[PDB]
């Protein structure tokens, strides 16, 4: 277990309490509890890219102390 | 404790969070009561969440 | 529109990200310019692409309009620069700020959409041959964001 | 802007104000939702102003 | 309550109104002693009257007990110092505090309600000859209060 | 015109200003466009006494710098 951080849409910075095994989509139900954001609402971000739900913190190597950026879902098109 | 709730508006920047954005059992309070009725007027969603808009309450902290 | 103008832009001075930087040209607060660095493990690594930034009088209910200058290989972005994104146009929200919109549009040069694409024949590309398009947007790359 | 906004809820003193009372198009933000939720499930008035509670609002400040 | 009771008594111990003042009975947080001014220009003037609150197990959701130990001469406050005041029944408000409950009491002192009375013979002087309920009152907070 | 202070009901403490000729009513109204609670069920009490709709701040000898008491509306029985 470890602490990462969230920024959320207006910039306010969240703790969430979470495992490396952890997948996106998990890490969006606990951002749903904090913030009252749905999940499909919610895109990820880091190292510039989009998580996507089914990977875990661990597939997108997000340590300790890491920070999550967090924007509305997008499309492009 | 909400530390960012004592922050202005995050629309107009100069005015409390005083207008409470309810969709269903919940509220976003971000804006200030002008703002977030400008969004309901011309039935915009949420700005954090997207749900429709189902009233703003004019808030206040006794 | 610039108390909430003047409150991203010392706000991006005070917590600065990583990926994307903004601010106005000259001294007008209604038009920025912007970088993005294009992400790692991407054919887009390495580049640093300039956009600018013109924010409407009554931003932020409504959006800003945001055009590359760098010239970037991508179905949703053209040769143009335009950018058709919905966050920009009917999916914009007024919570977005330009560093959240910036981050966003990072996020889609990795994440594009061929199914509905600005430019048809690189989302053909893209559909035909990943290989290919990743070739071409790295050559992109190096010839125009360096 | 409202100083009192991060002080714990002025019944328990051991949760956040998240919970709103709402009543017409205003509301009284000085309750956790969980007394909040008491006071209405209860067929109490608000606590501040008397008028009657029309729903609890579970607020989060974005 | 023990959370809400031990803020109140902080707030007290640090900042009670001029009129009034509460505090823990010994080491039992549930019972508490607490005094009132009679107020200026008035039957009371002069007087400290002394009350004991016991809080129950649900407090603040259910009203404190409060009752007077000094005798006080008053169309609402029985021989045993019980007072019959709506804000301690149907009225109750779990945002009163101690320190609300009794400057609402001492505002009661002279604001009798002597149409609907707990004592029927004091209200009905206080009707018909006021300077007598006046005399009265005057004496008791002598006799008791003093 | 001056300024008093008005205690809330739990125990926030808010400034308004007032003339001496203001009526208490006038006084509640102020509190309610503040706090929202409305003029009948606010009772105002300074140096231990409720203080009437009808008179004035005047009336009451309230000076400038004063702390005023909001309590619920109340009553005896
Ligand atoms: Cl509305
Ligand atoms: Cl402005
Ligand atoms: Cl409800
Ligand atoms: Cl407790
Ligand atoms: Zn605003
Ligand atoms: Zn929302
Ligand atoms: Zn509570
Ligand atoms: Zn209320």
């Amino acid at each position: 277990s470890m602490q990462i951080f969230v920024k959320t849409l207006t910039g306010k910075t969240i703790t969430l309490e979470v495992e490396p095994s952890d997948t996106i989509e998990n890490v969006k139900a606990k951002i749903q509890d904090k913030e009252g954001i749905p999940p499909d609402q919610q895109r990820l971000i880091f190292a510039g890219k989009q998580l996507e739900d089914g990977r875990t913190l661990s597939d997108y190597n997000i340590q300790k102390e890491s920070t999550l950026h967090l924007v509305l879902r997008l499309r492009g098109g | 404790l909400p530390l960012n709730a004592i922050e202005p508006c995050v629309i107009c920047q100069g005015r409390p969070k005083n207008g409470c954005i309810v969709h269903g059992k919940t509220g976003h309070l971000m804006a200030c009561f002008t703002c977030a009725k400008k969004l309901k007027k011309r039935n915009k969603p949420c700005p954090v969440c997207r749900q429709p808009i189902q009233m703003i309450v004019l808030t206040y902290f006794p | 529109a610039l108390k909430r103008i003047h409150k991203e832009l010392n706000d991006l001075a005070r917590d600065p990200p990583a990926q994307c930087r903004a601010g106005p040209v000259g001294d007008d607060m209604f038009h920025w310019q912007a970088t993005i660095m294009g992400p790692n493990d991407s054919p887009y690594q390495g580049g640093v692409f300039f956009l600018t930034i013109h924010f409407p009088t009554d931003y932020p209910f409504k959006p800003p309009k945001v055009a590359f200058t760098t010239r970037i290989y991508h179905p949703n972005i053209n040769s143009n620069g335009s950018i058709k994104l919905d966050i920009l146009r009917s999916q914009w929200s007024p919570a977005l700020t330009i560093s959240k919109v910036l981050l966003s549009i990072c996020s889609l040069l990795c994440d594009p959409n061929p199914d509905d694409p600005l430019v048809p024949e690189i989302a053909r590309i893209y559909k035909t041959d990943r290989e290919k398009y990743n070739r071409i947007a790295r050559e992109w790359t190096q010839k125009y964001a360096m």
